[PDB]
């Protein structure tokens, strides 16, 4: 019984055997077990290879075109604003198809407020994406609990400017002041201070993937040592008590 | 915006008084009565003398008030939501 | 880390197998599992090349079984990961940002001898830009 | 030679114990970029704290936090158990303790020549120590799961494990030699 | 217009069936040989 | 290949002599063209389509 | 080898032809097909037209026979856009290489 268990364990692991069946029935058992072991081990290796290959080819969304092509992850802008007009009057194929998906979508991917949009993105566990201003996205990404990320480049180009009444003496001096601040980098420093300084936010198999087999191996070594110690102690006590 | 206003005042050598827009709106023309609101509307009716805020540069605002050169560029961008088990070597075959 | 842990586990398995096979005087020897023979058996089991001798005691067979399971899992993982590597080509970008350039020193980088870029780099108040300049 | 072998065992046990104690004590386990005394700076992290290297706060050491409860995330109990085990550093400490017990048994075996069961015990402890070391190493690397290079303390610990295994083998050899000599004497 | 998983037992049930059939066949062969030898 | 974001912000503008009647017409034209997205169309045509 | 072979999919639509660039494609030098491609708004149509205009060497072909010959002698690196009926007739002609 112990030798049969050892033979079966060695056959499943495809390792060396000190014995082999000689009778016809024992050899039938050995042959069917060998075929089962071969099929099972090949299946395990192939399924692990498929797992790792599919993992390796996973492409995260990085562009607007990638978002446009795949439809698994929903995305939408606010119910109004400049994003609506930009998507409606955009003649680019990518943005036009984005808008066509946006308007004809159930349930409505549109959101009422920016805070509601970021909350929905947070609670959608990656199923819903948001399209919003890059500055607001960068500010949101640098806040607790560190779960939203701005991905890809800007779809369009806009700017924030200092507003003056038409026909006023403060227009041109403010314009030159803004240009000078841009040149010497005070604007970049302010952006860094108010967005990053005050923020609150491979291919090879790693050891973490196969840590369980190491734990099992060490546990088996310890168990074998304990069993050997128990047998040695029992034999020693029997020898001492016998004579 | 406060720091940028301080820098602008220092460059132009003036003292400023900060006021928040009453309606809490950026400002948009209303087609029913052609009445401007928000900070752009406040500037149009002379309640304030200069707006230093995230005010997008648009044609409908440029034709009625003056805009300086942009101090911060932006655009539409995508925001998305962003470890193996110990016994993960048994994963290729079901339990 | 996987390779170094494989080496350490092989050494430990060989030592434990030799200990559990020879330490008992009642075994004396009936078996042939010396320290050198234990190392040879463990090496042969890892490469799936059979063995001239196999453990006969319960503890030695436990050690052999756990070592065989570890070897099977590790070899299958190596084959699967090599297949994944050979199937999908992944091209990495050594530089993806300015701070990445600043931290490294292998790749050179420069601007115009006289222009807007160089003068922007010369006089800056940001740590990354200062390091680059 | 019995005397030469005993000298080798004593030297190896002392070296393994010293290497493991140094590895547990010092901080040069890993080199990585991180925060200091809480920017990113190239610091060296050990088993209890991380200290800056060529940084603005160079020389300042901060205790490494093994419970990232900032976002209050638990996931599964396996990660919590692994984090607790790594924070306690139970396995390197147990390896140190087992090496110390093995050395003590080695020293005490010289007092009682008749009783050989001590010497075998010593070897077992050494072997056990090595096993613990291996586990600790795995745990440590697993702790890094949730660029980096390993410092000289990590290699000191690995060398300590190797020397402990060698000392265990040679102690088992002593036990076998003693029992074989006893059998040869008592046969006549 | 509006419009890898782990291997399951069903994938390898055939090899299990073949294994059990081989075990039964071996048991039958051994029993037949024993009965013949006893006779 | 181009890697990373822009290190700073700069713009290309249409230059007009001081005190001339074309400046404000030109500014309104530029803003109108940007709003309709036609500037993106010329950029795509002369940068990626060609 | 086997996995890369199994994931290779042949072109079965205009969109698949437009998305790739490995097998070139073009129309007659001057014909109704060229006017249709130039005058369209459907996304795939103008993507293929932009491929036409920026193509070098020219993918346009003076006559149908020359285009068929160009497809035949390219061993599969060229594609021809032509009338469905004439193309079905040509496919059913010797030596069955289209």
């Amino acid at each position: 019984i112990f030798n049969s268990l050892w033979f079966s364990l060695g056959a499943f692991m495809q390792q060396g055997c000190d014995i082999s069946p000689r009778s016809l029935s024992g050899r039938i058992v050995g042959g069917v077990w060998w075929f089962f072991t071969l099929i099972i081990i090949s299946s395990y290796t192939a399924n692990l290879a498929a797992f790792l290959t599919v993992e390796r080819m996973v492409s995260p969304i990085e562009s607007a075109e990638d978002l446009s092509k795949q439809t698994e992850i929903a995305y939408g802008t606010l119910d109004s604003g400049s994003t609506k007009e930009f998507f409606r009057r955009s003649k680019i194929a990518v943005f036009d198809k984005m808008w066509t998906y946006m308007r004809s979508a159930e349930p409505s991917v549109f959101v009422r407020t920016t805070a509601e949009g970021v909350a929905r993105v947070r609670k959608s566990k990656g199923k819903y994406a948001y399209l919003l201003e890059s500055t607001m996205n960068e500010y949101i990404e640098q806040r607790k609990p560190c779960d939203t990320m701005k991905v890809g480049g800007n779809l369009d180009s806009k700017g924030y400017d200092i507003a003056t009444p038409k026909g006023s003496s403060l227009g041109t001096p403010v314009n030159l002041a803004v240009l000078k601040l841009s040149e010497q980098g005070v604007l970049d420093k302010l952006k860094n201070k108010w967005w990053y300084d005050k923020g609150e936010c491979t291919s090879a198999l790693s050891l973490s993937n196969v840590a369980g087999v190491f734990y099992i191996l060490v546990g088996g070594l310890g168990l074998a040592m304990l069993v050997a110690l128990i047998e040695f102690c029992y034999k020693s006590r029997a020898e001492a008590k016998r004579m | 915006c406060v720091d940028l206003a301080a820098e602008i005042a220092k460059h132009c050598g003036f003292k400023y008084k900060l006021t928040i827009v009453g309606d809490g709106k950026y400002g948009a023309r209303d087609a029913d009565t052609k009445i401007w609101n928000g900070m752009v509307g406040e500037l149009v009716y002379g309640k304030a003398d200069i707006a230093i805020a995230p005010l997008t540069i648009t044609l409908v605002r440029e034709e009625v008030i003056d805009f300086s050169k942009p101090f911060m560029s932006l655009g539409i961008s995508i925001m998305i939501k962003k470890k193996p088990g110990v016994f993960s070597f048994l994963d290729p075959l079901a339990y | 880390e996987i390779w170094m842990c494989i080496v350490f586990a092989y050494i430990g398995v060989s030592v434990v197998l030799f200990l559990v096979s020879r330490f008992s005087p009642y075994e004396w020897s009936t078996n042939e599992f010396g320290i050198f023979n234990s190392l040879w058996f463990s090496l042969g089991a890892f490469m799936q090349q059979g063995c001239d001798i196999s453990p006969r005691s319960l503890s030695g067979r436990i050690v052999g079984g756990v070592w065989w399971f570890f070897t099977l899992i590790i070899i299958s993982s190596y084959t699967a990961n090599l297949a994944a590597f050979l199937t999908v080509e992944r091209m990495v970008s050594p530089i993806e940002s300015a701070e990445d350039l600043s931290k490294q020193t292998e790749i050179a980088y420069g601007t115009l001898d006289s222009g807007s870029t160089k003068e922007f780099f010369r006089r800056s108040k940001i740590a990354v830009f200062d390091k680059m300049w | 030679d019995r005397g030469v072998q005993m000298l080798l065992t004593t030297v190896g046990a002392f070296a393994a114990f010293s290497l493991m104690t140094i590895a547990v004590g010092t901080d040069y386990w890993l080199y990585s970029r991180g925060v200091c005394k809480t920017e990113e700076v190239m610091t060296h992290s050990g088993l209890w704290r991380t200290c800056c290297l060529e940084g603005n706060f160079k020389g300042l050491c901060k205790q490494i936090d093994h419970f990232p409860e900032d976002a209050d995330y638990e996931a599964d109990t396996a990660e919590y158990f692994l984090r607790a085990v790594r924070a306690s550093s139970i396995f390197p400490i147990l390896s140190v303790i087992l090496l110390f017990m093995g050395g003590l048994c080695i020293a005490a075996s010289e007092f009682y020549k008749t009783r050989h069961n001590i010497i075998l015990s010593a070897g077992i402890f050494f072997v056990s120590a090595g096993l613990s070391n291996i586990i600790g190493i795995i745990v440590y690397i697993s702790a890094n799961a949730g660029s980096y290079s390993y410092g000289w303390s990590f290699y000191f610990g690995a060398l300590s494990f190797i020397i402990a295994e060698m000392v265990g083998v040679l102690a088992v050899h002593m036990f076998i030699d003693r029992h074989k000599q006893l059998r040869a004497t008592a046969r006549a």
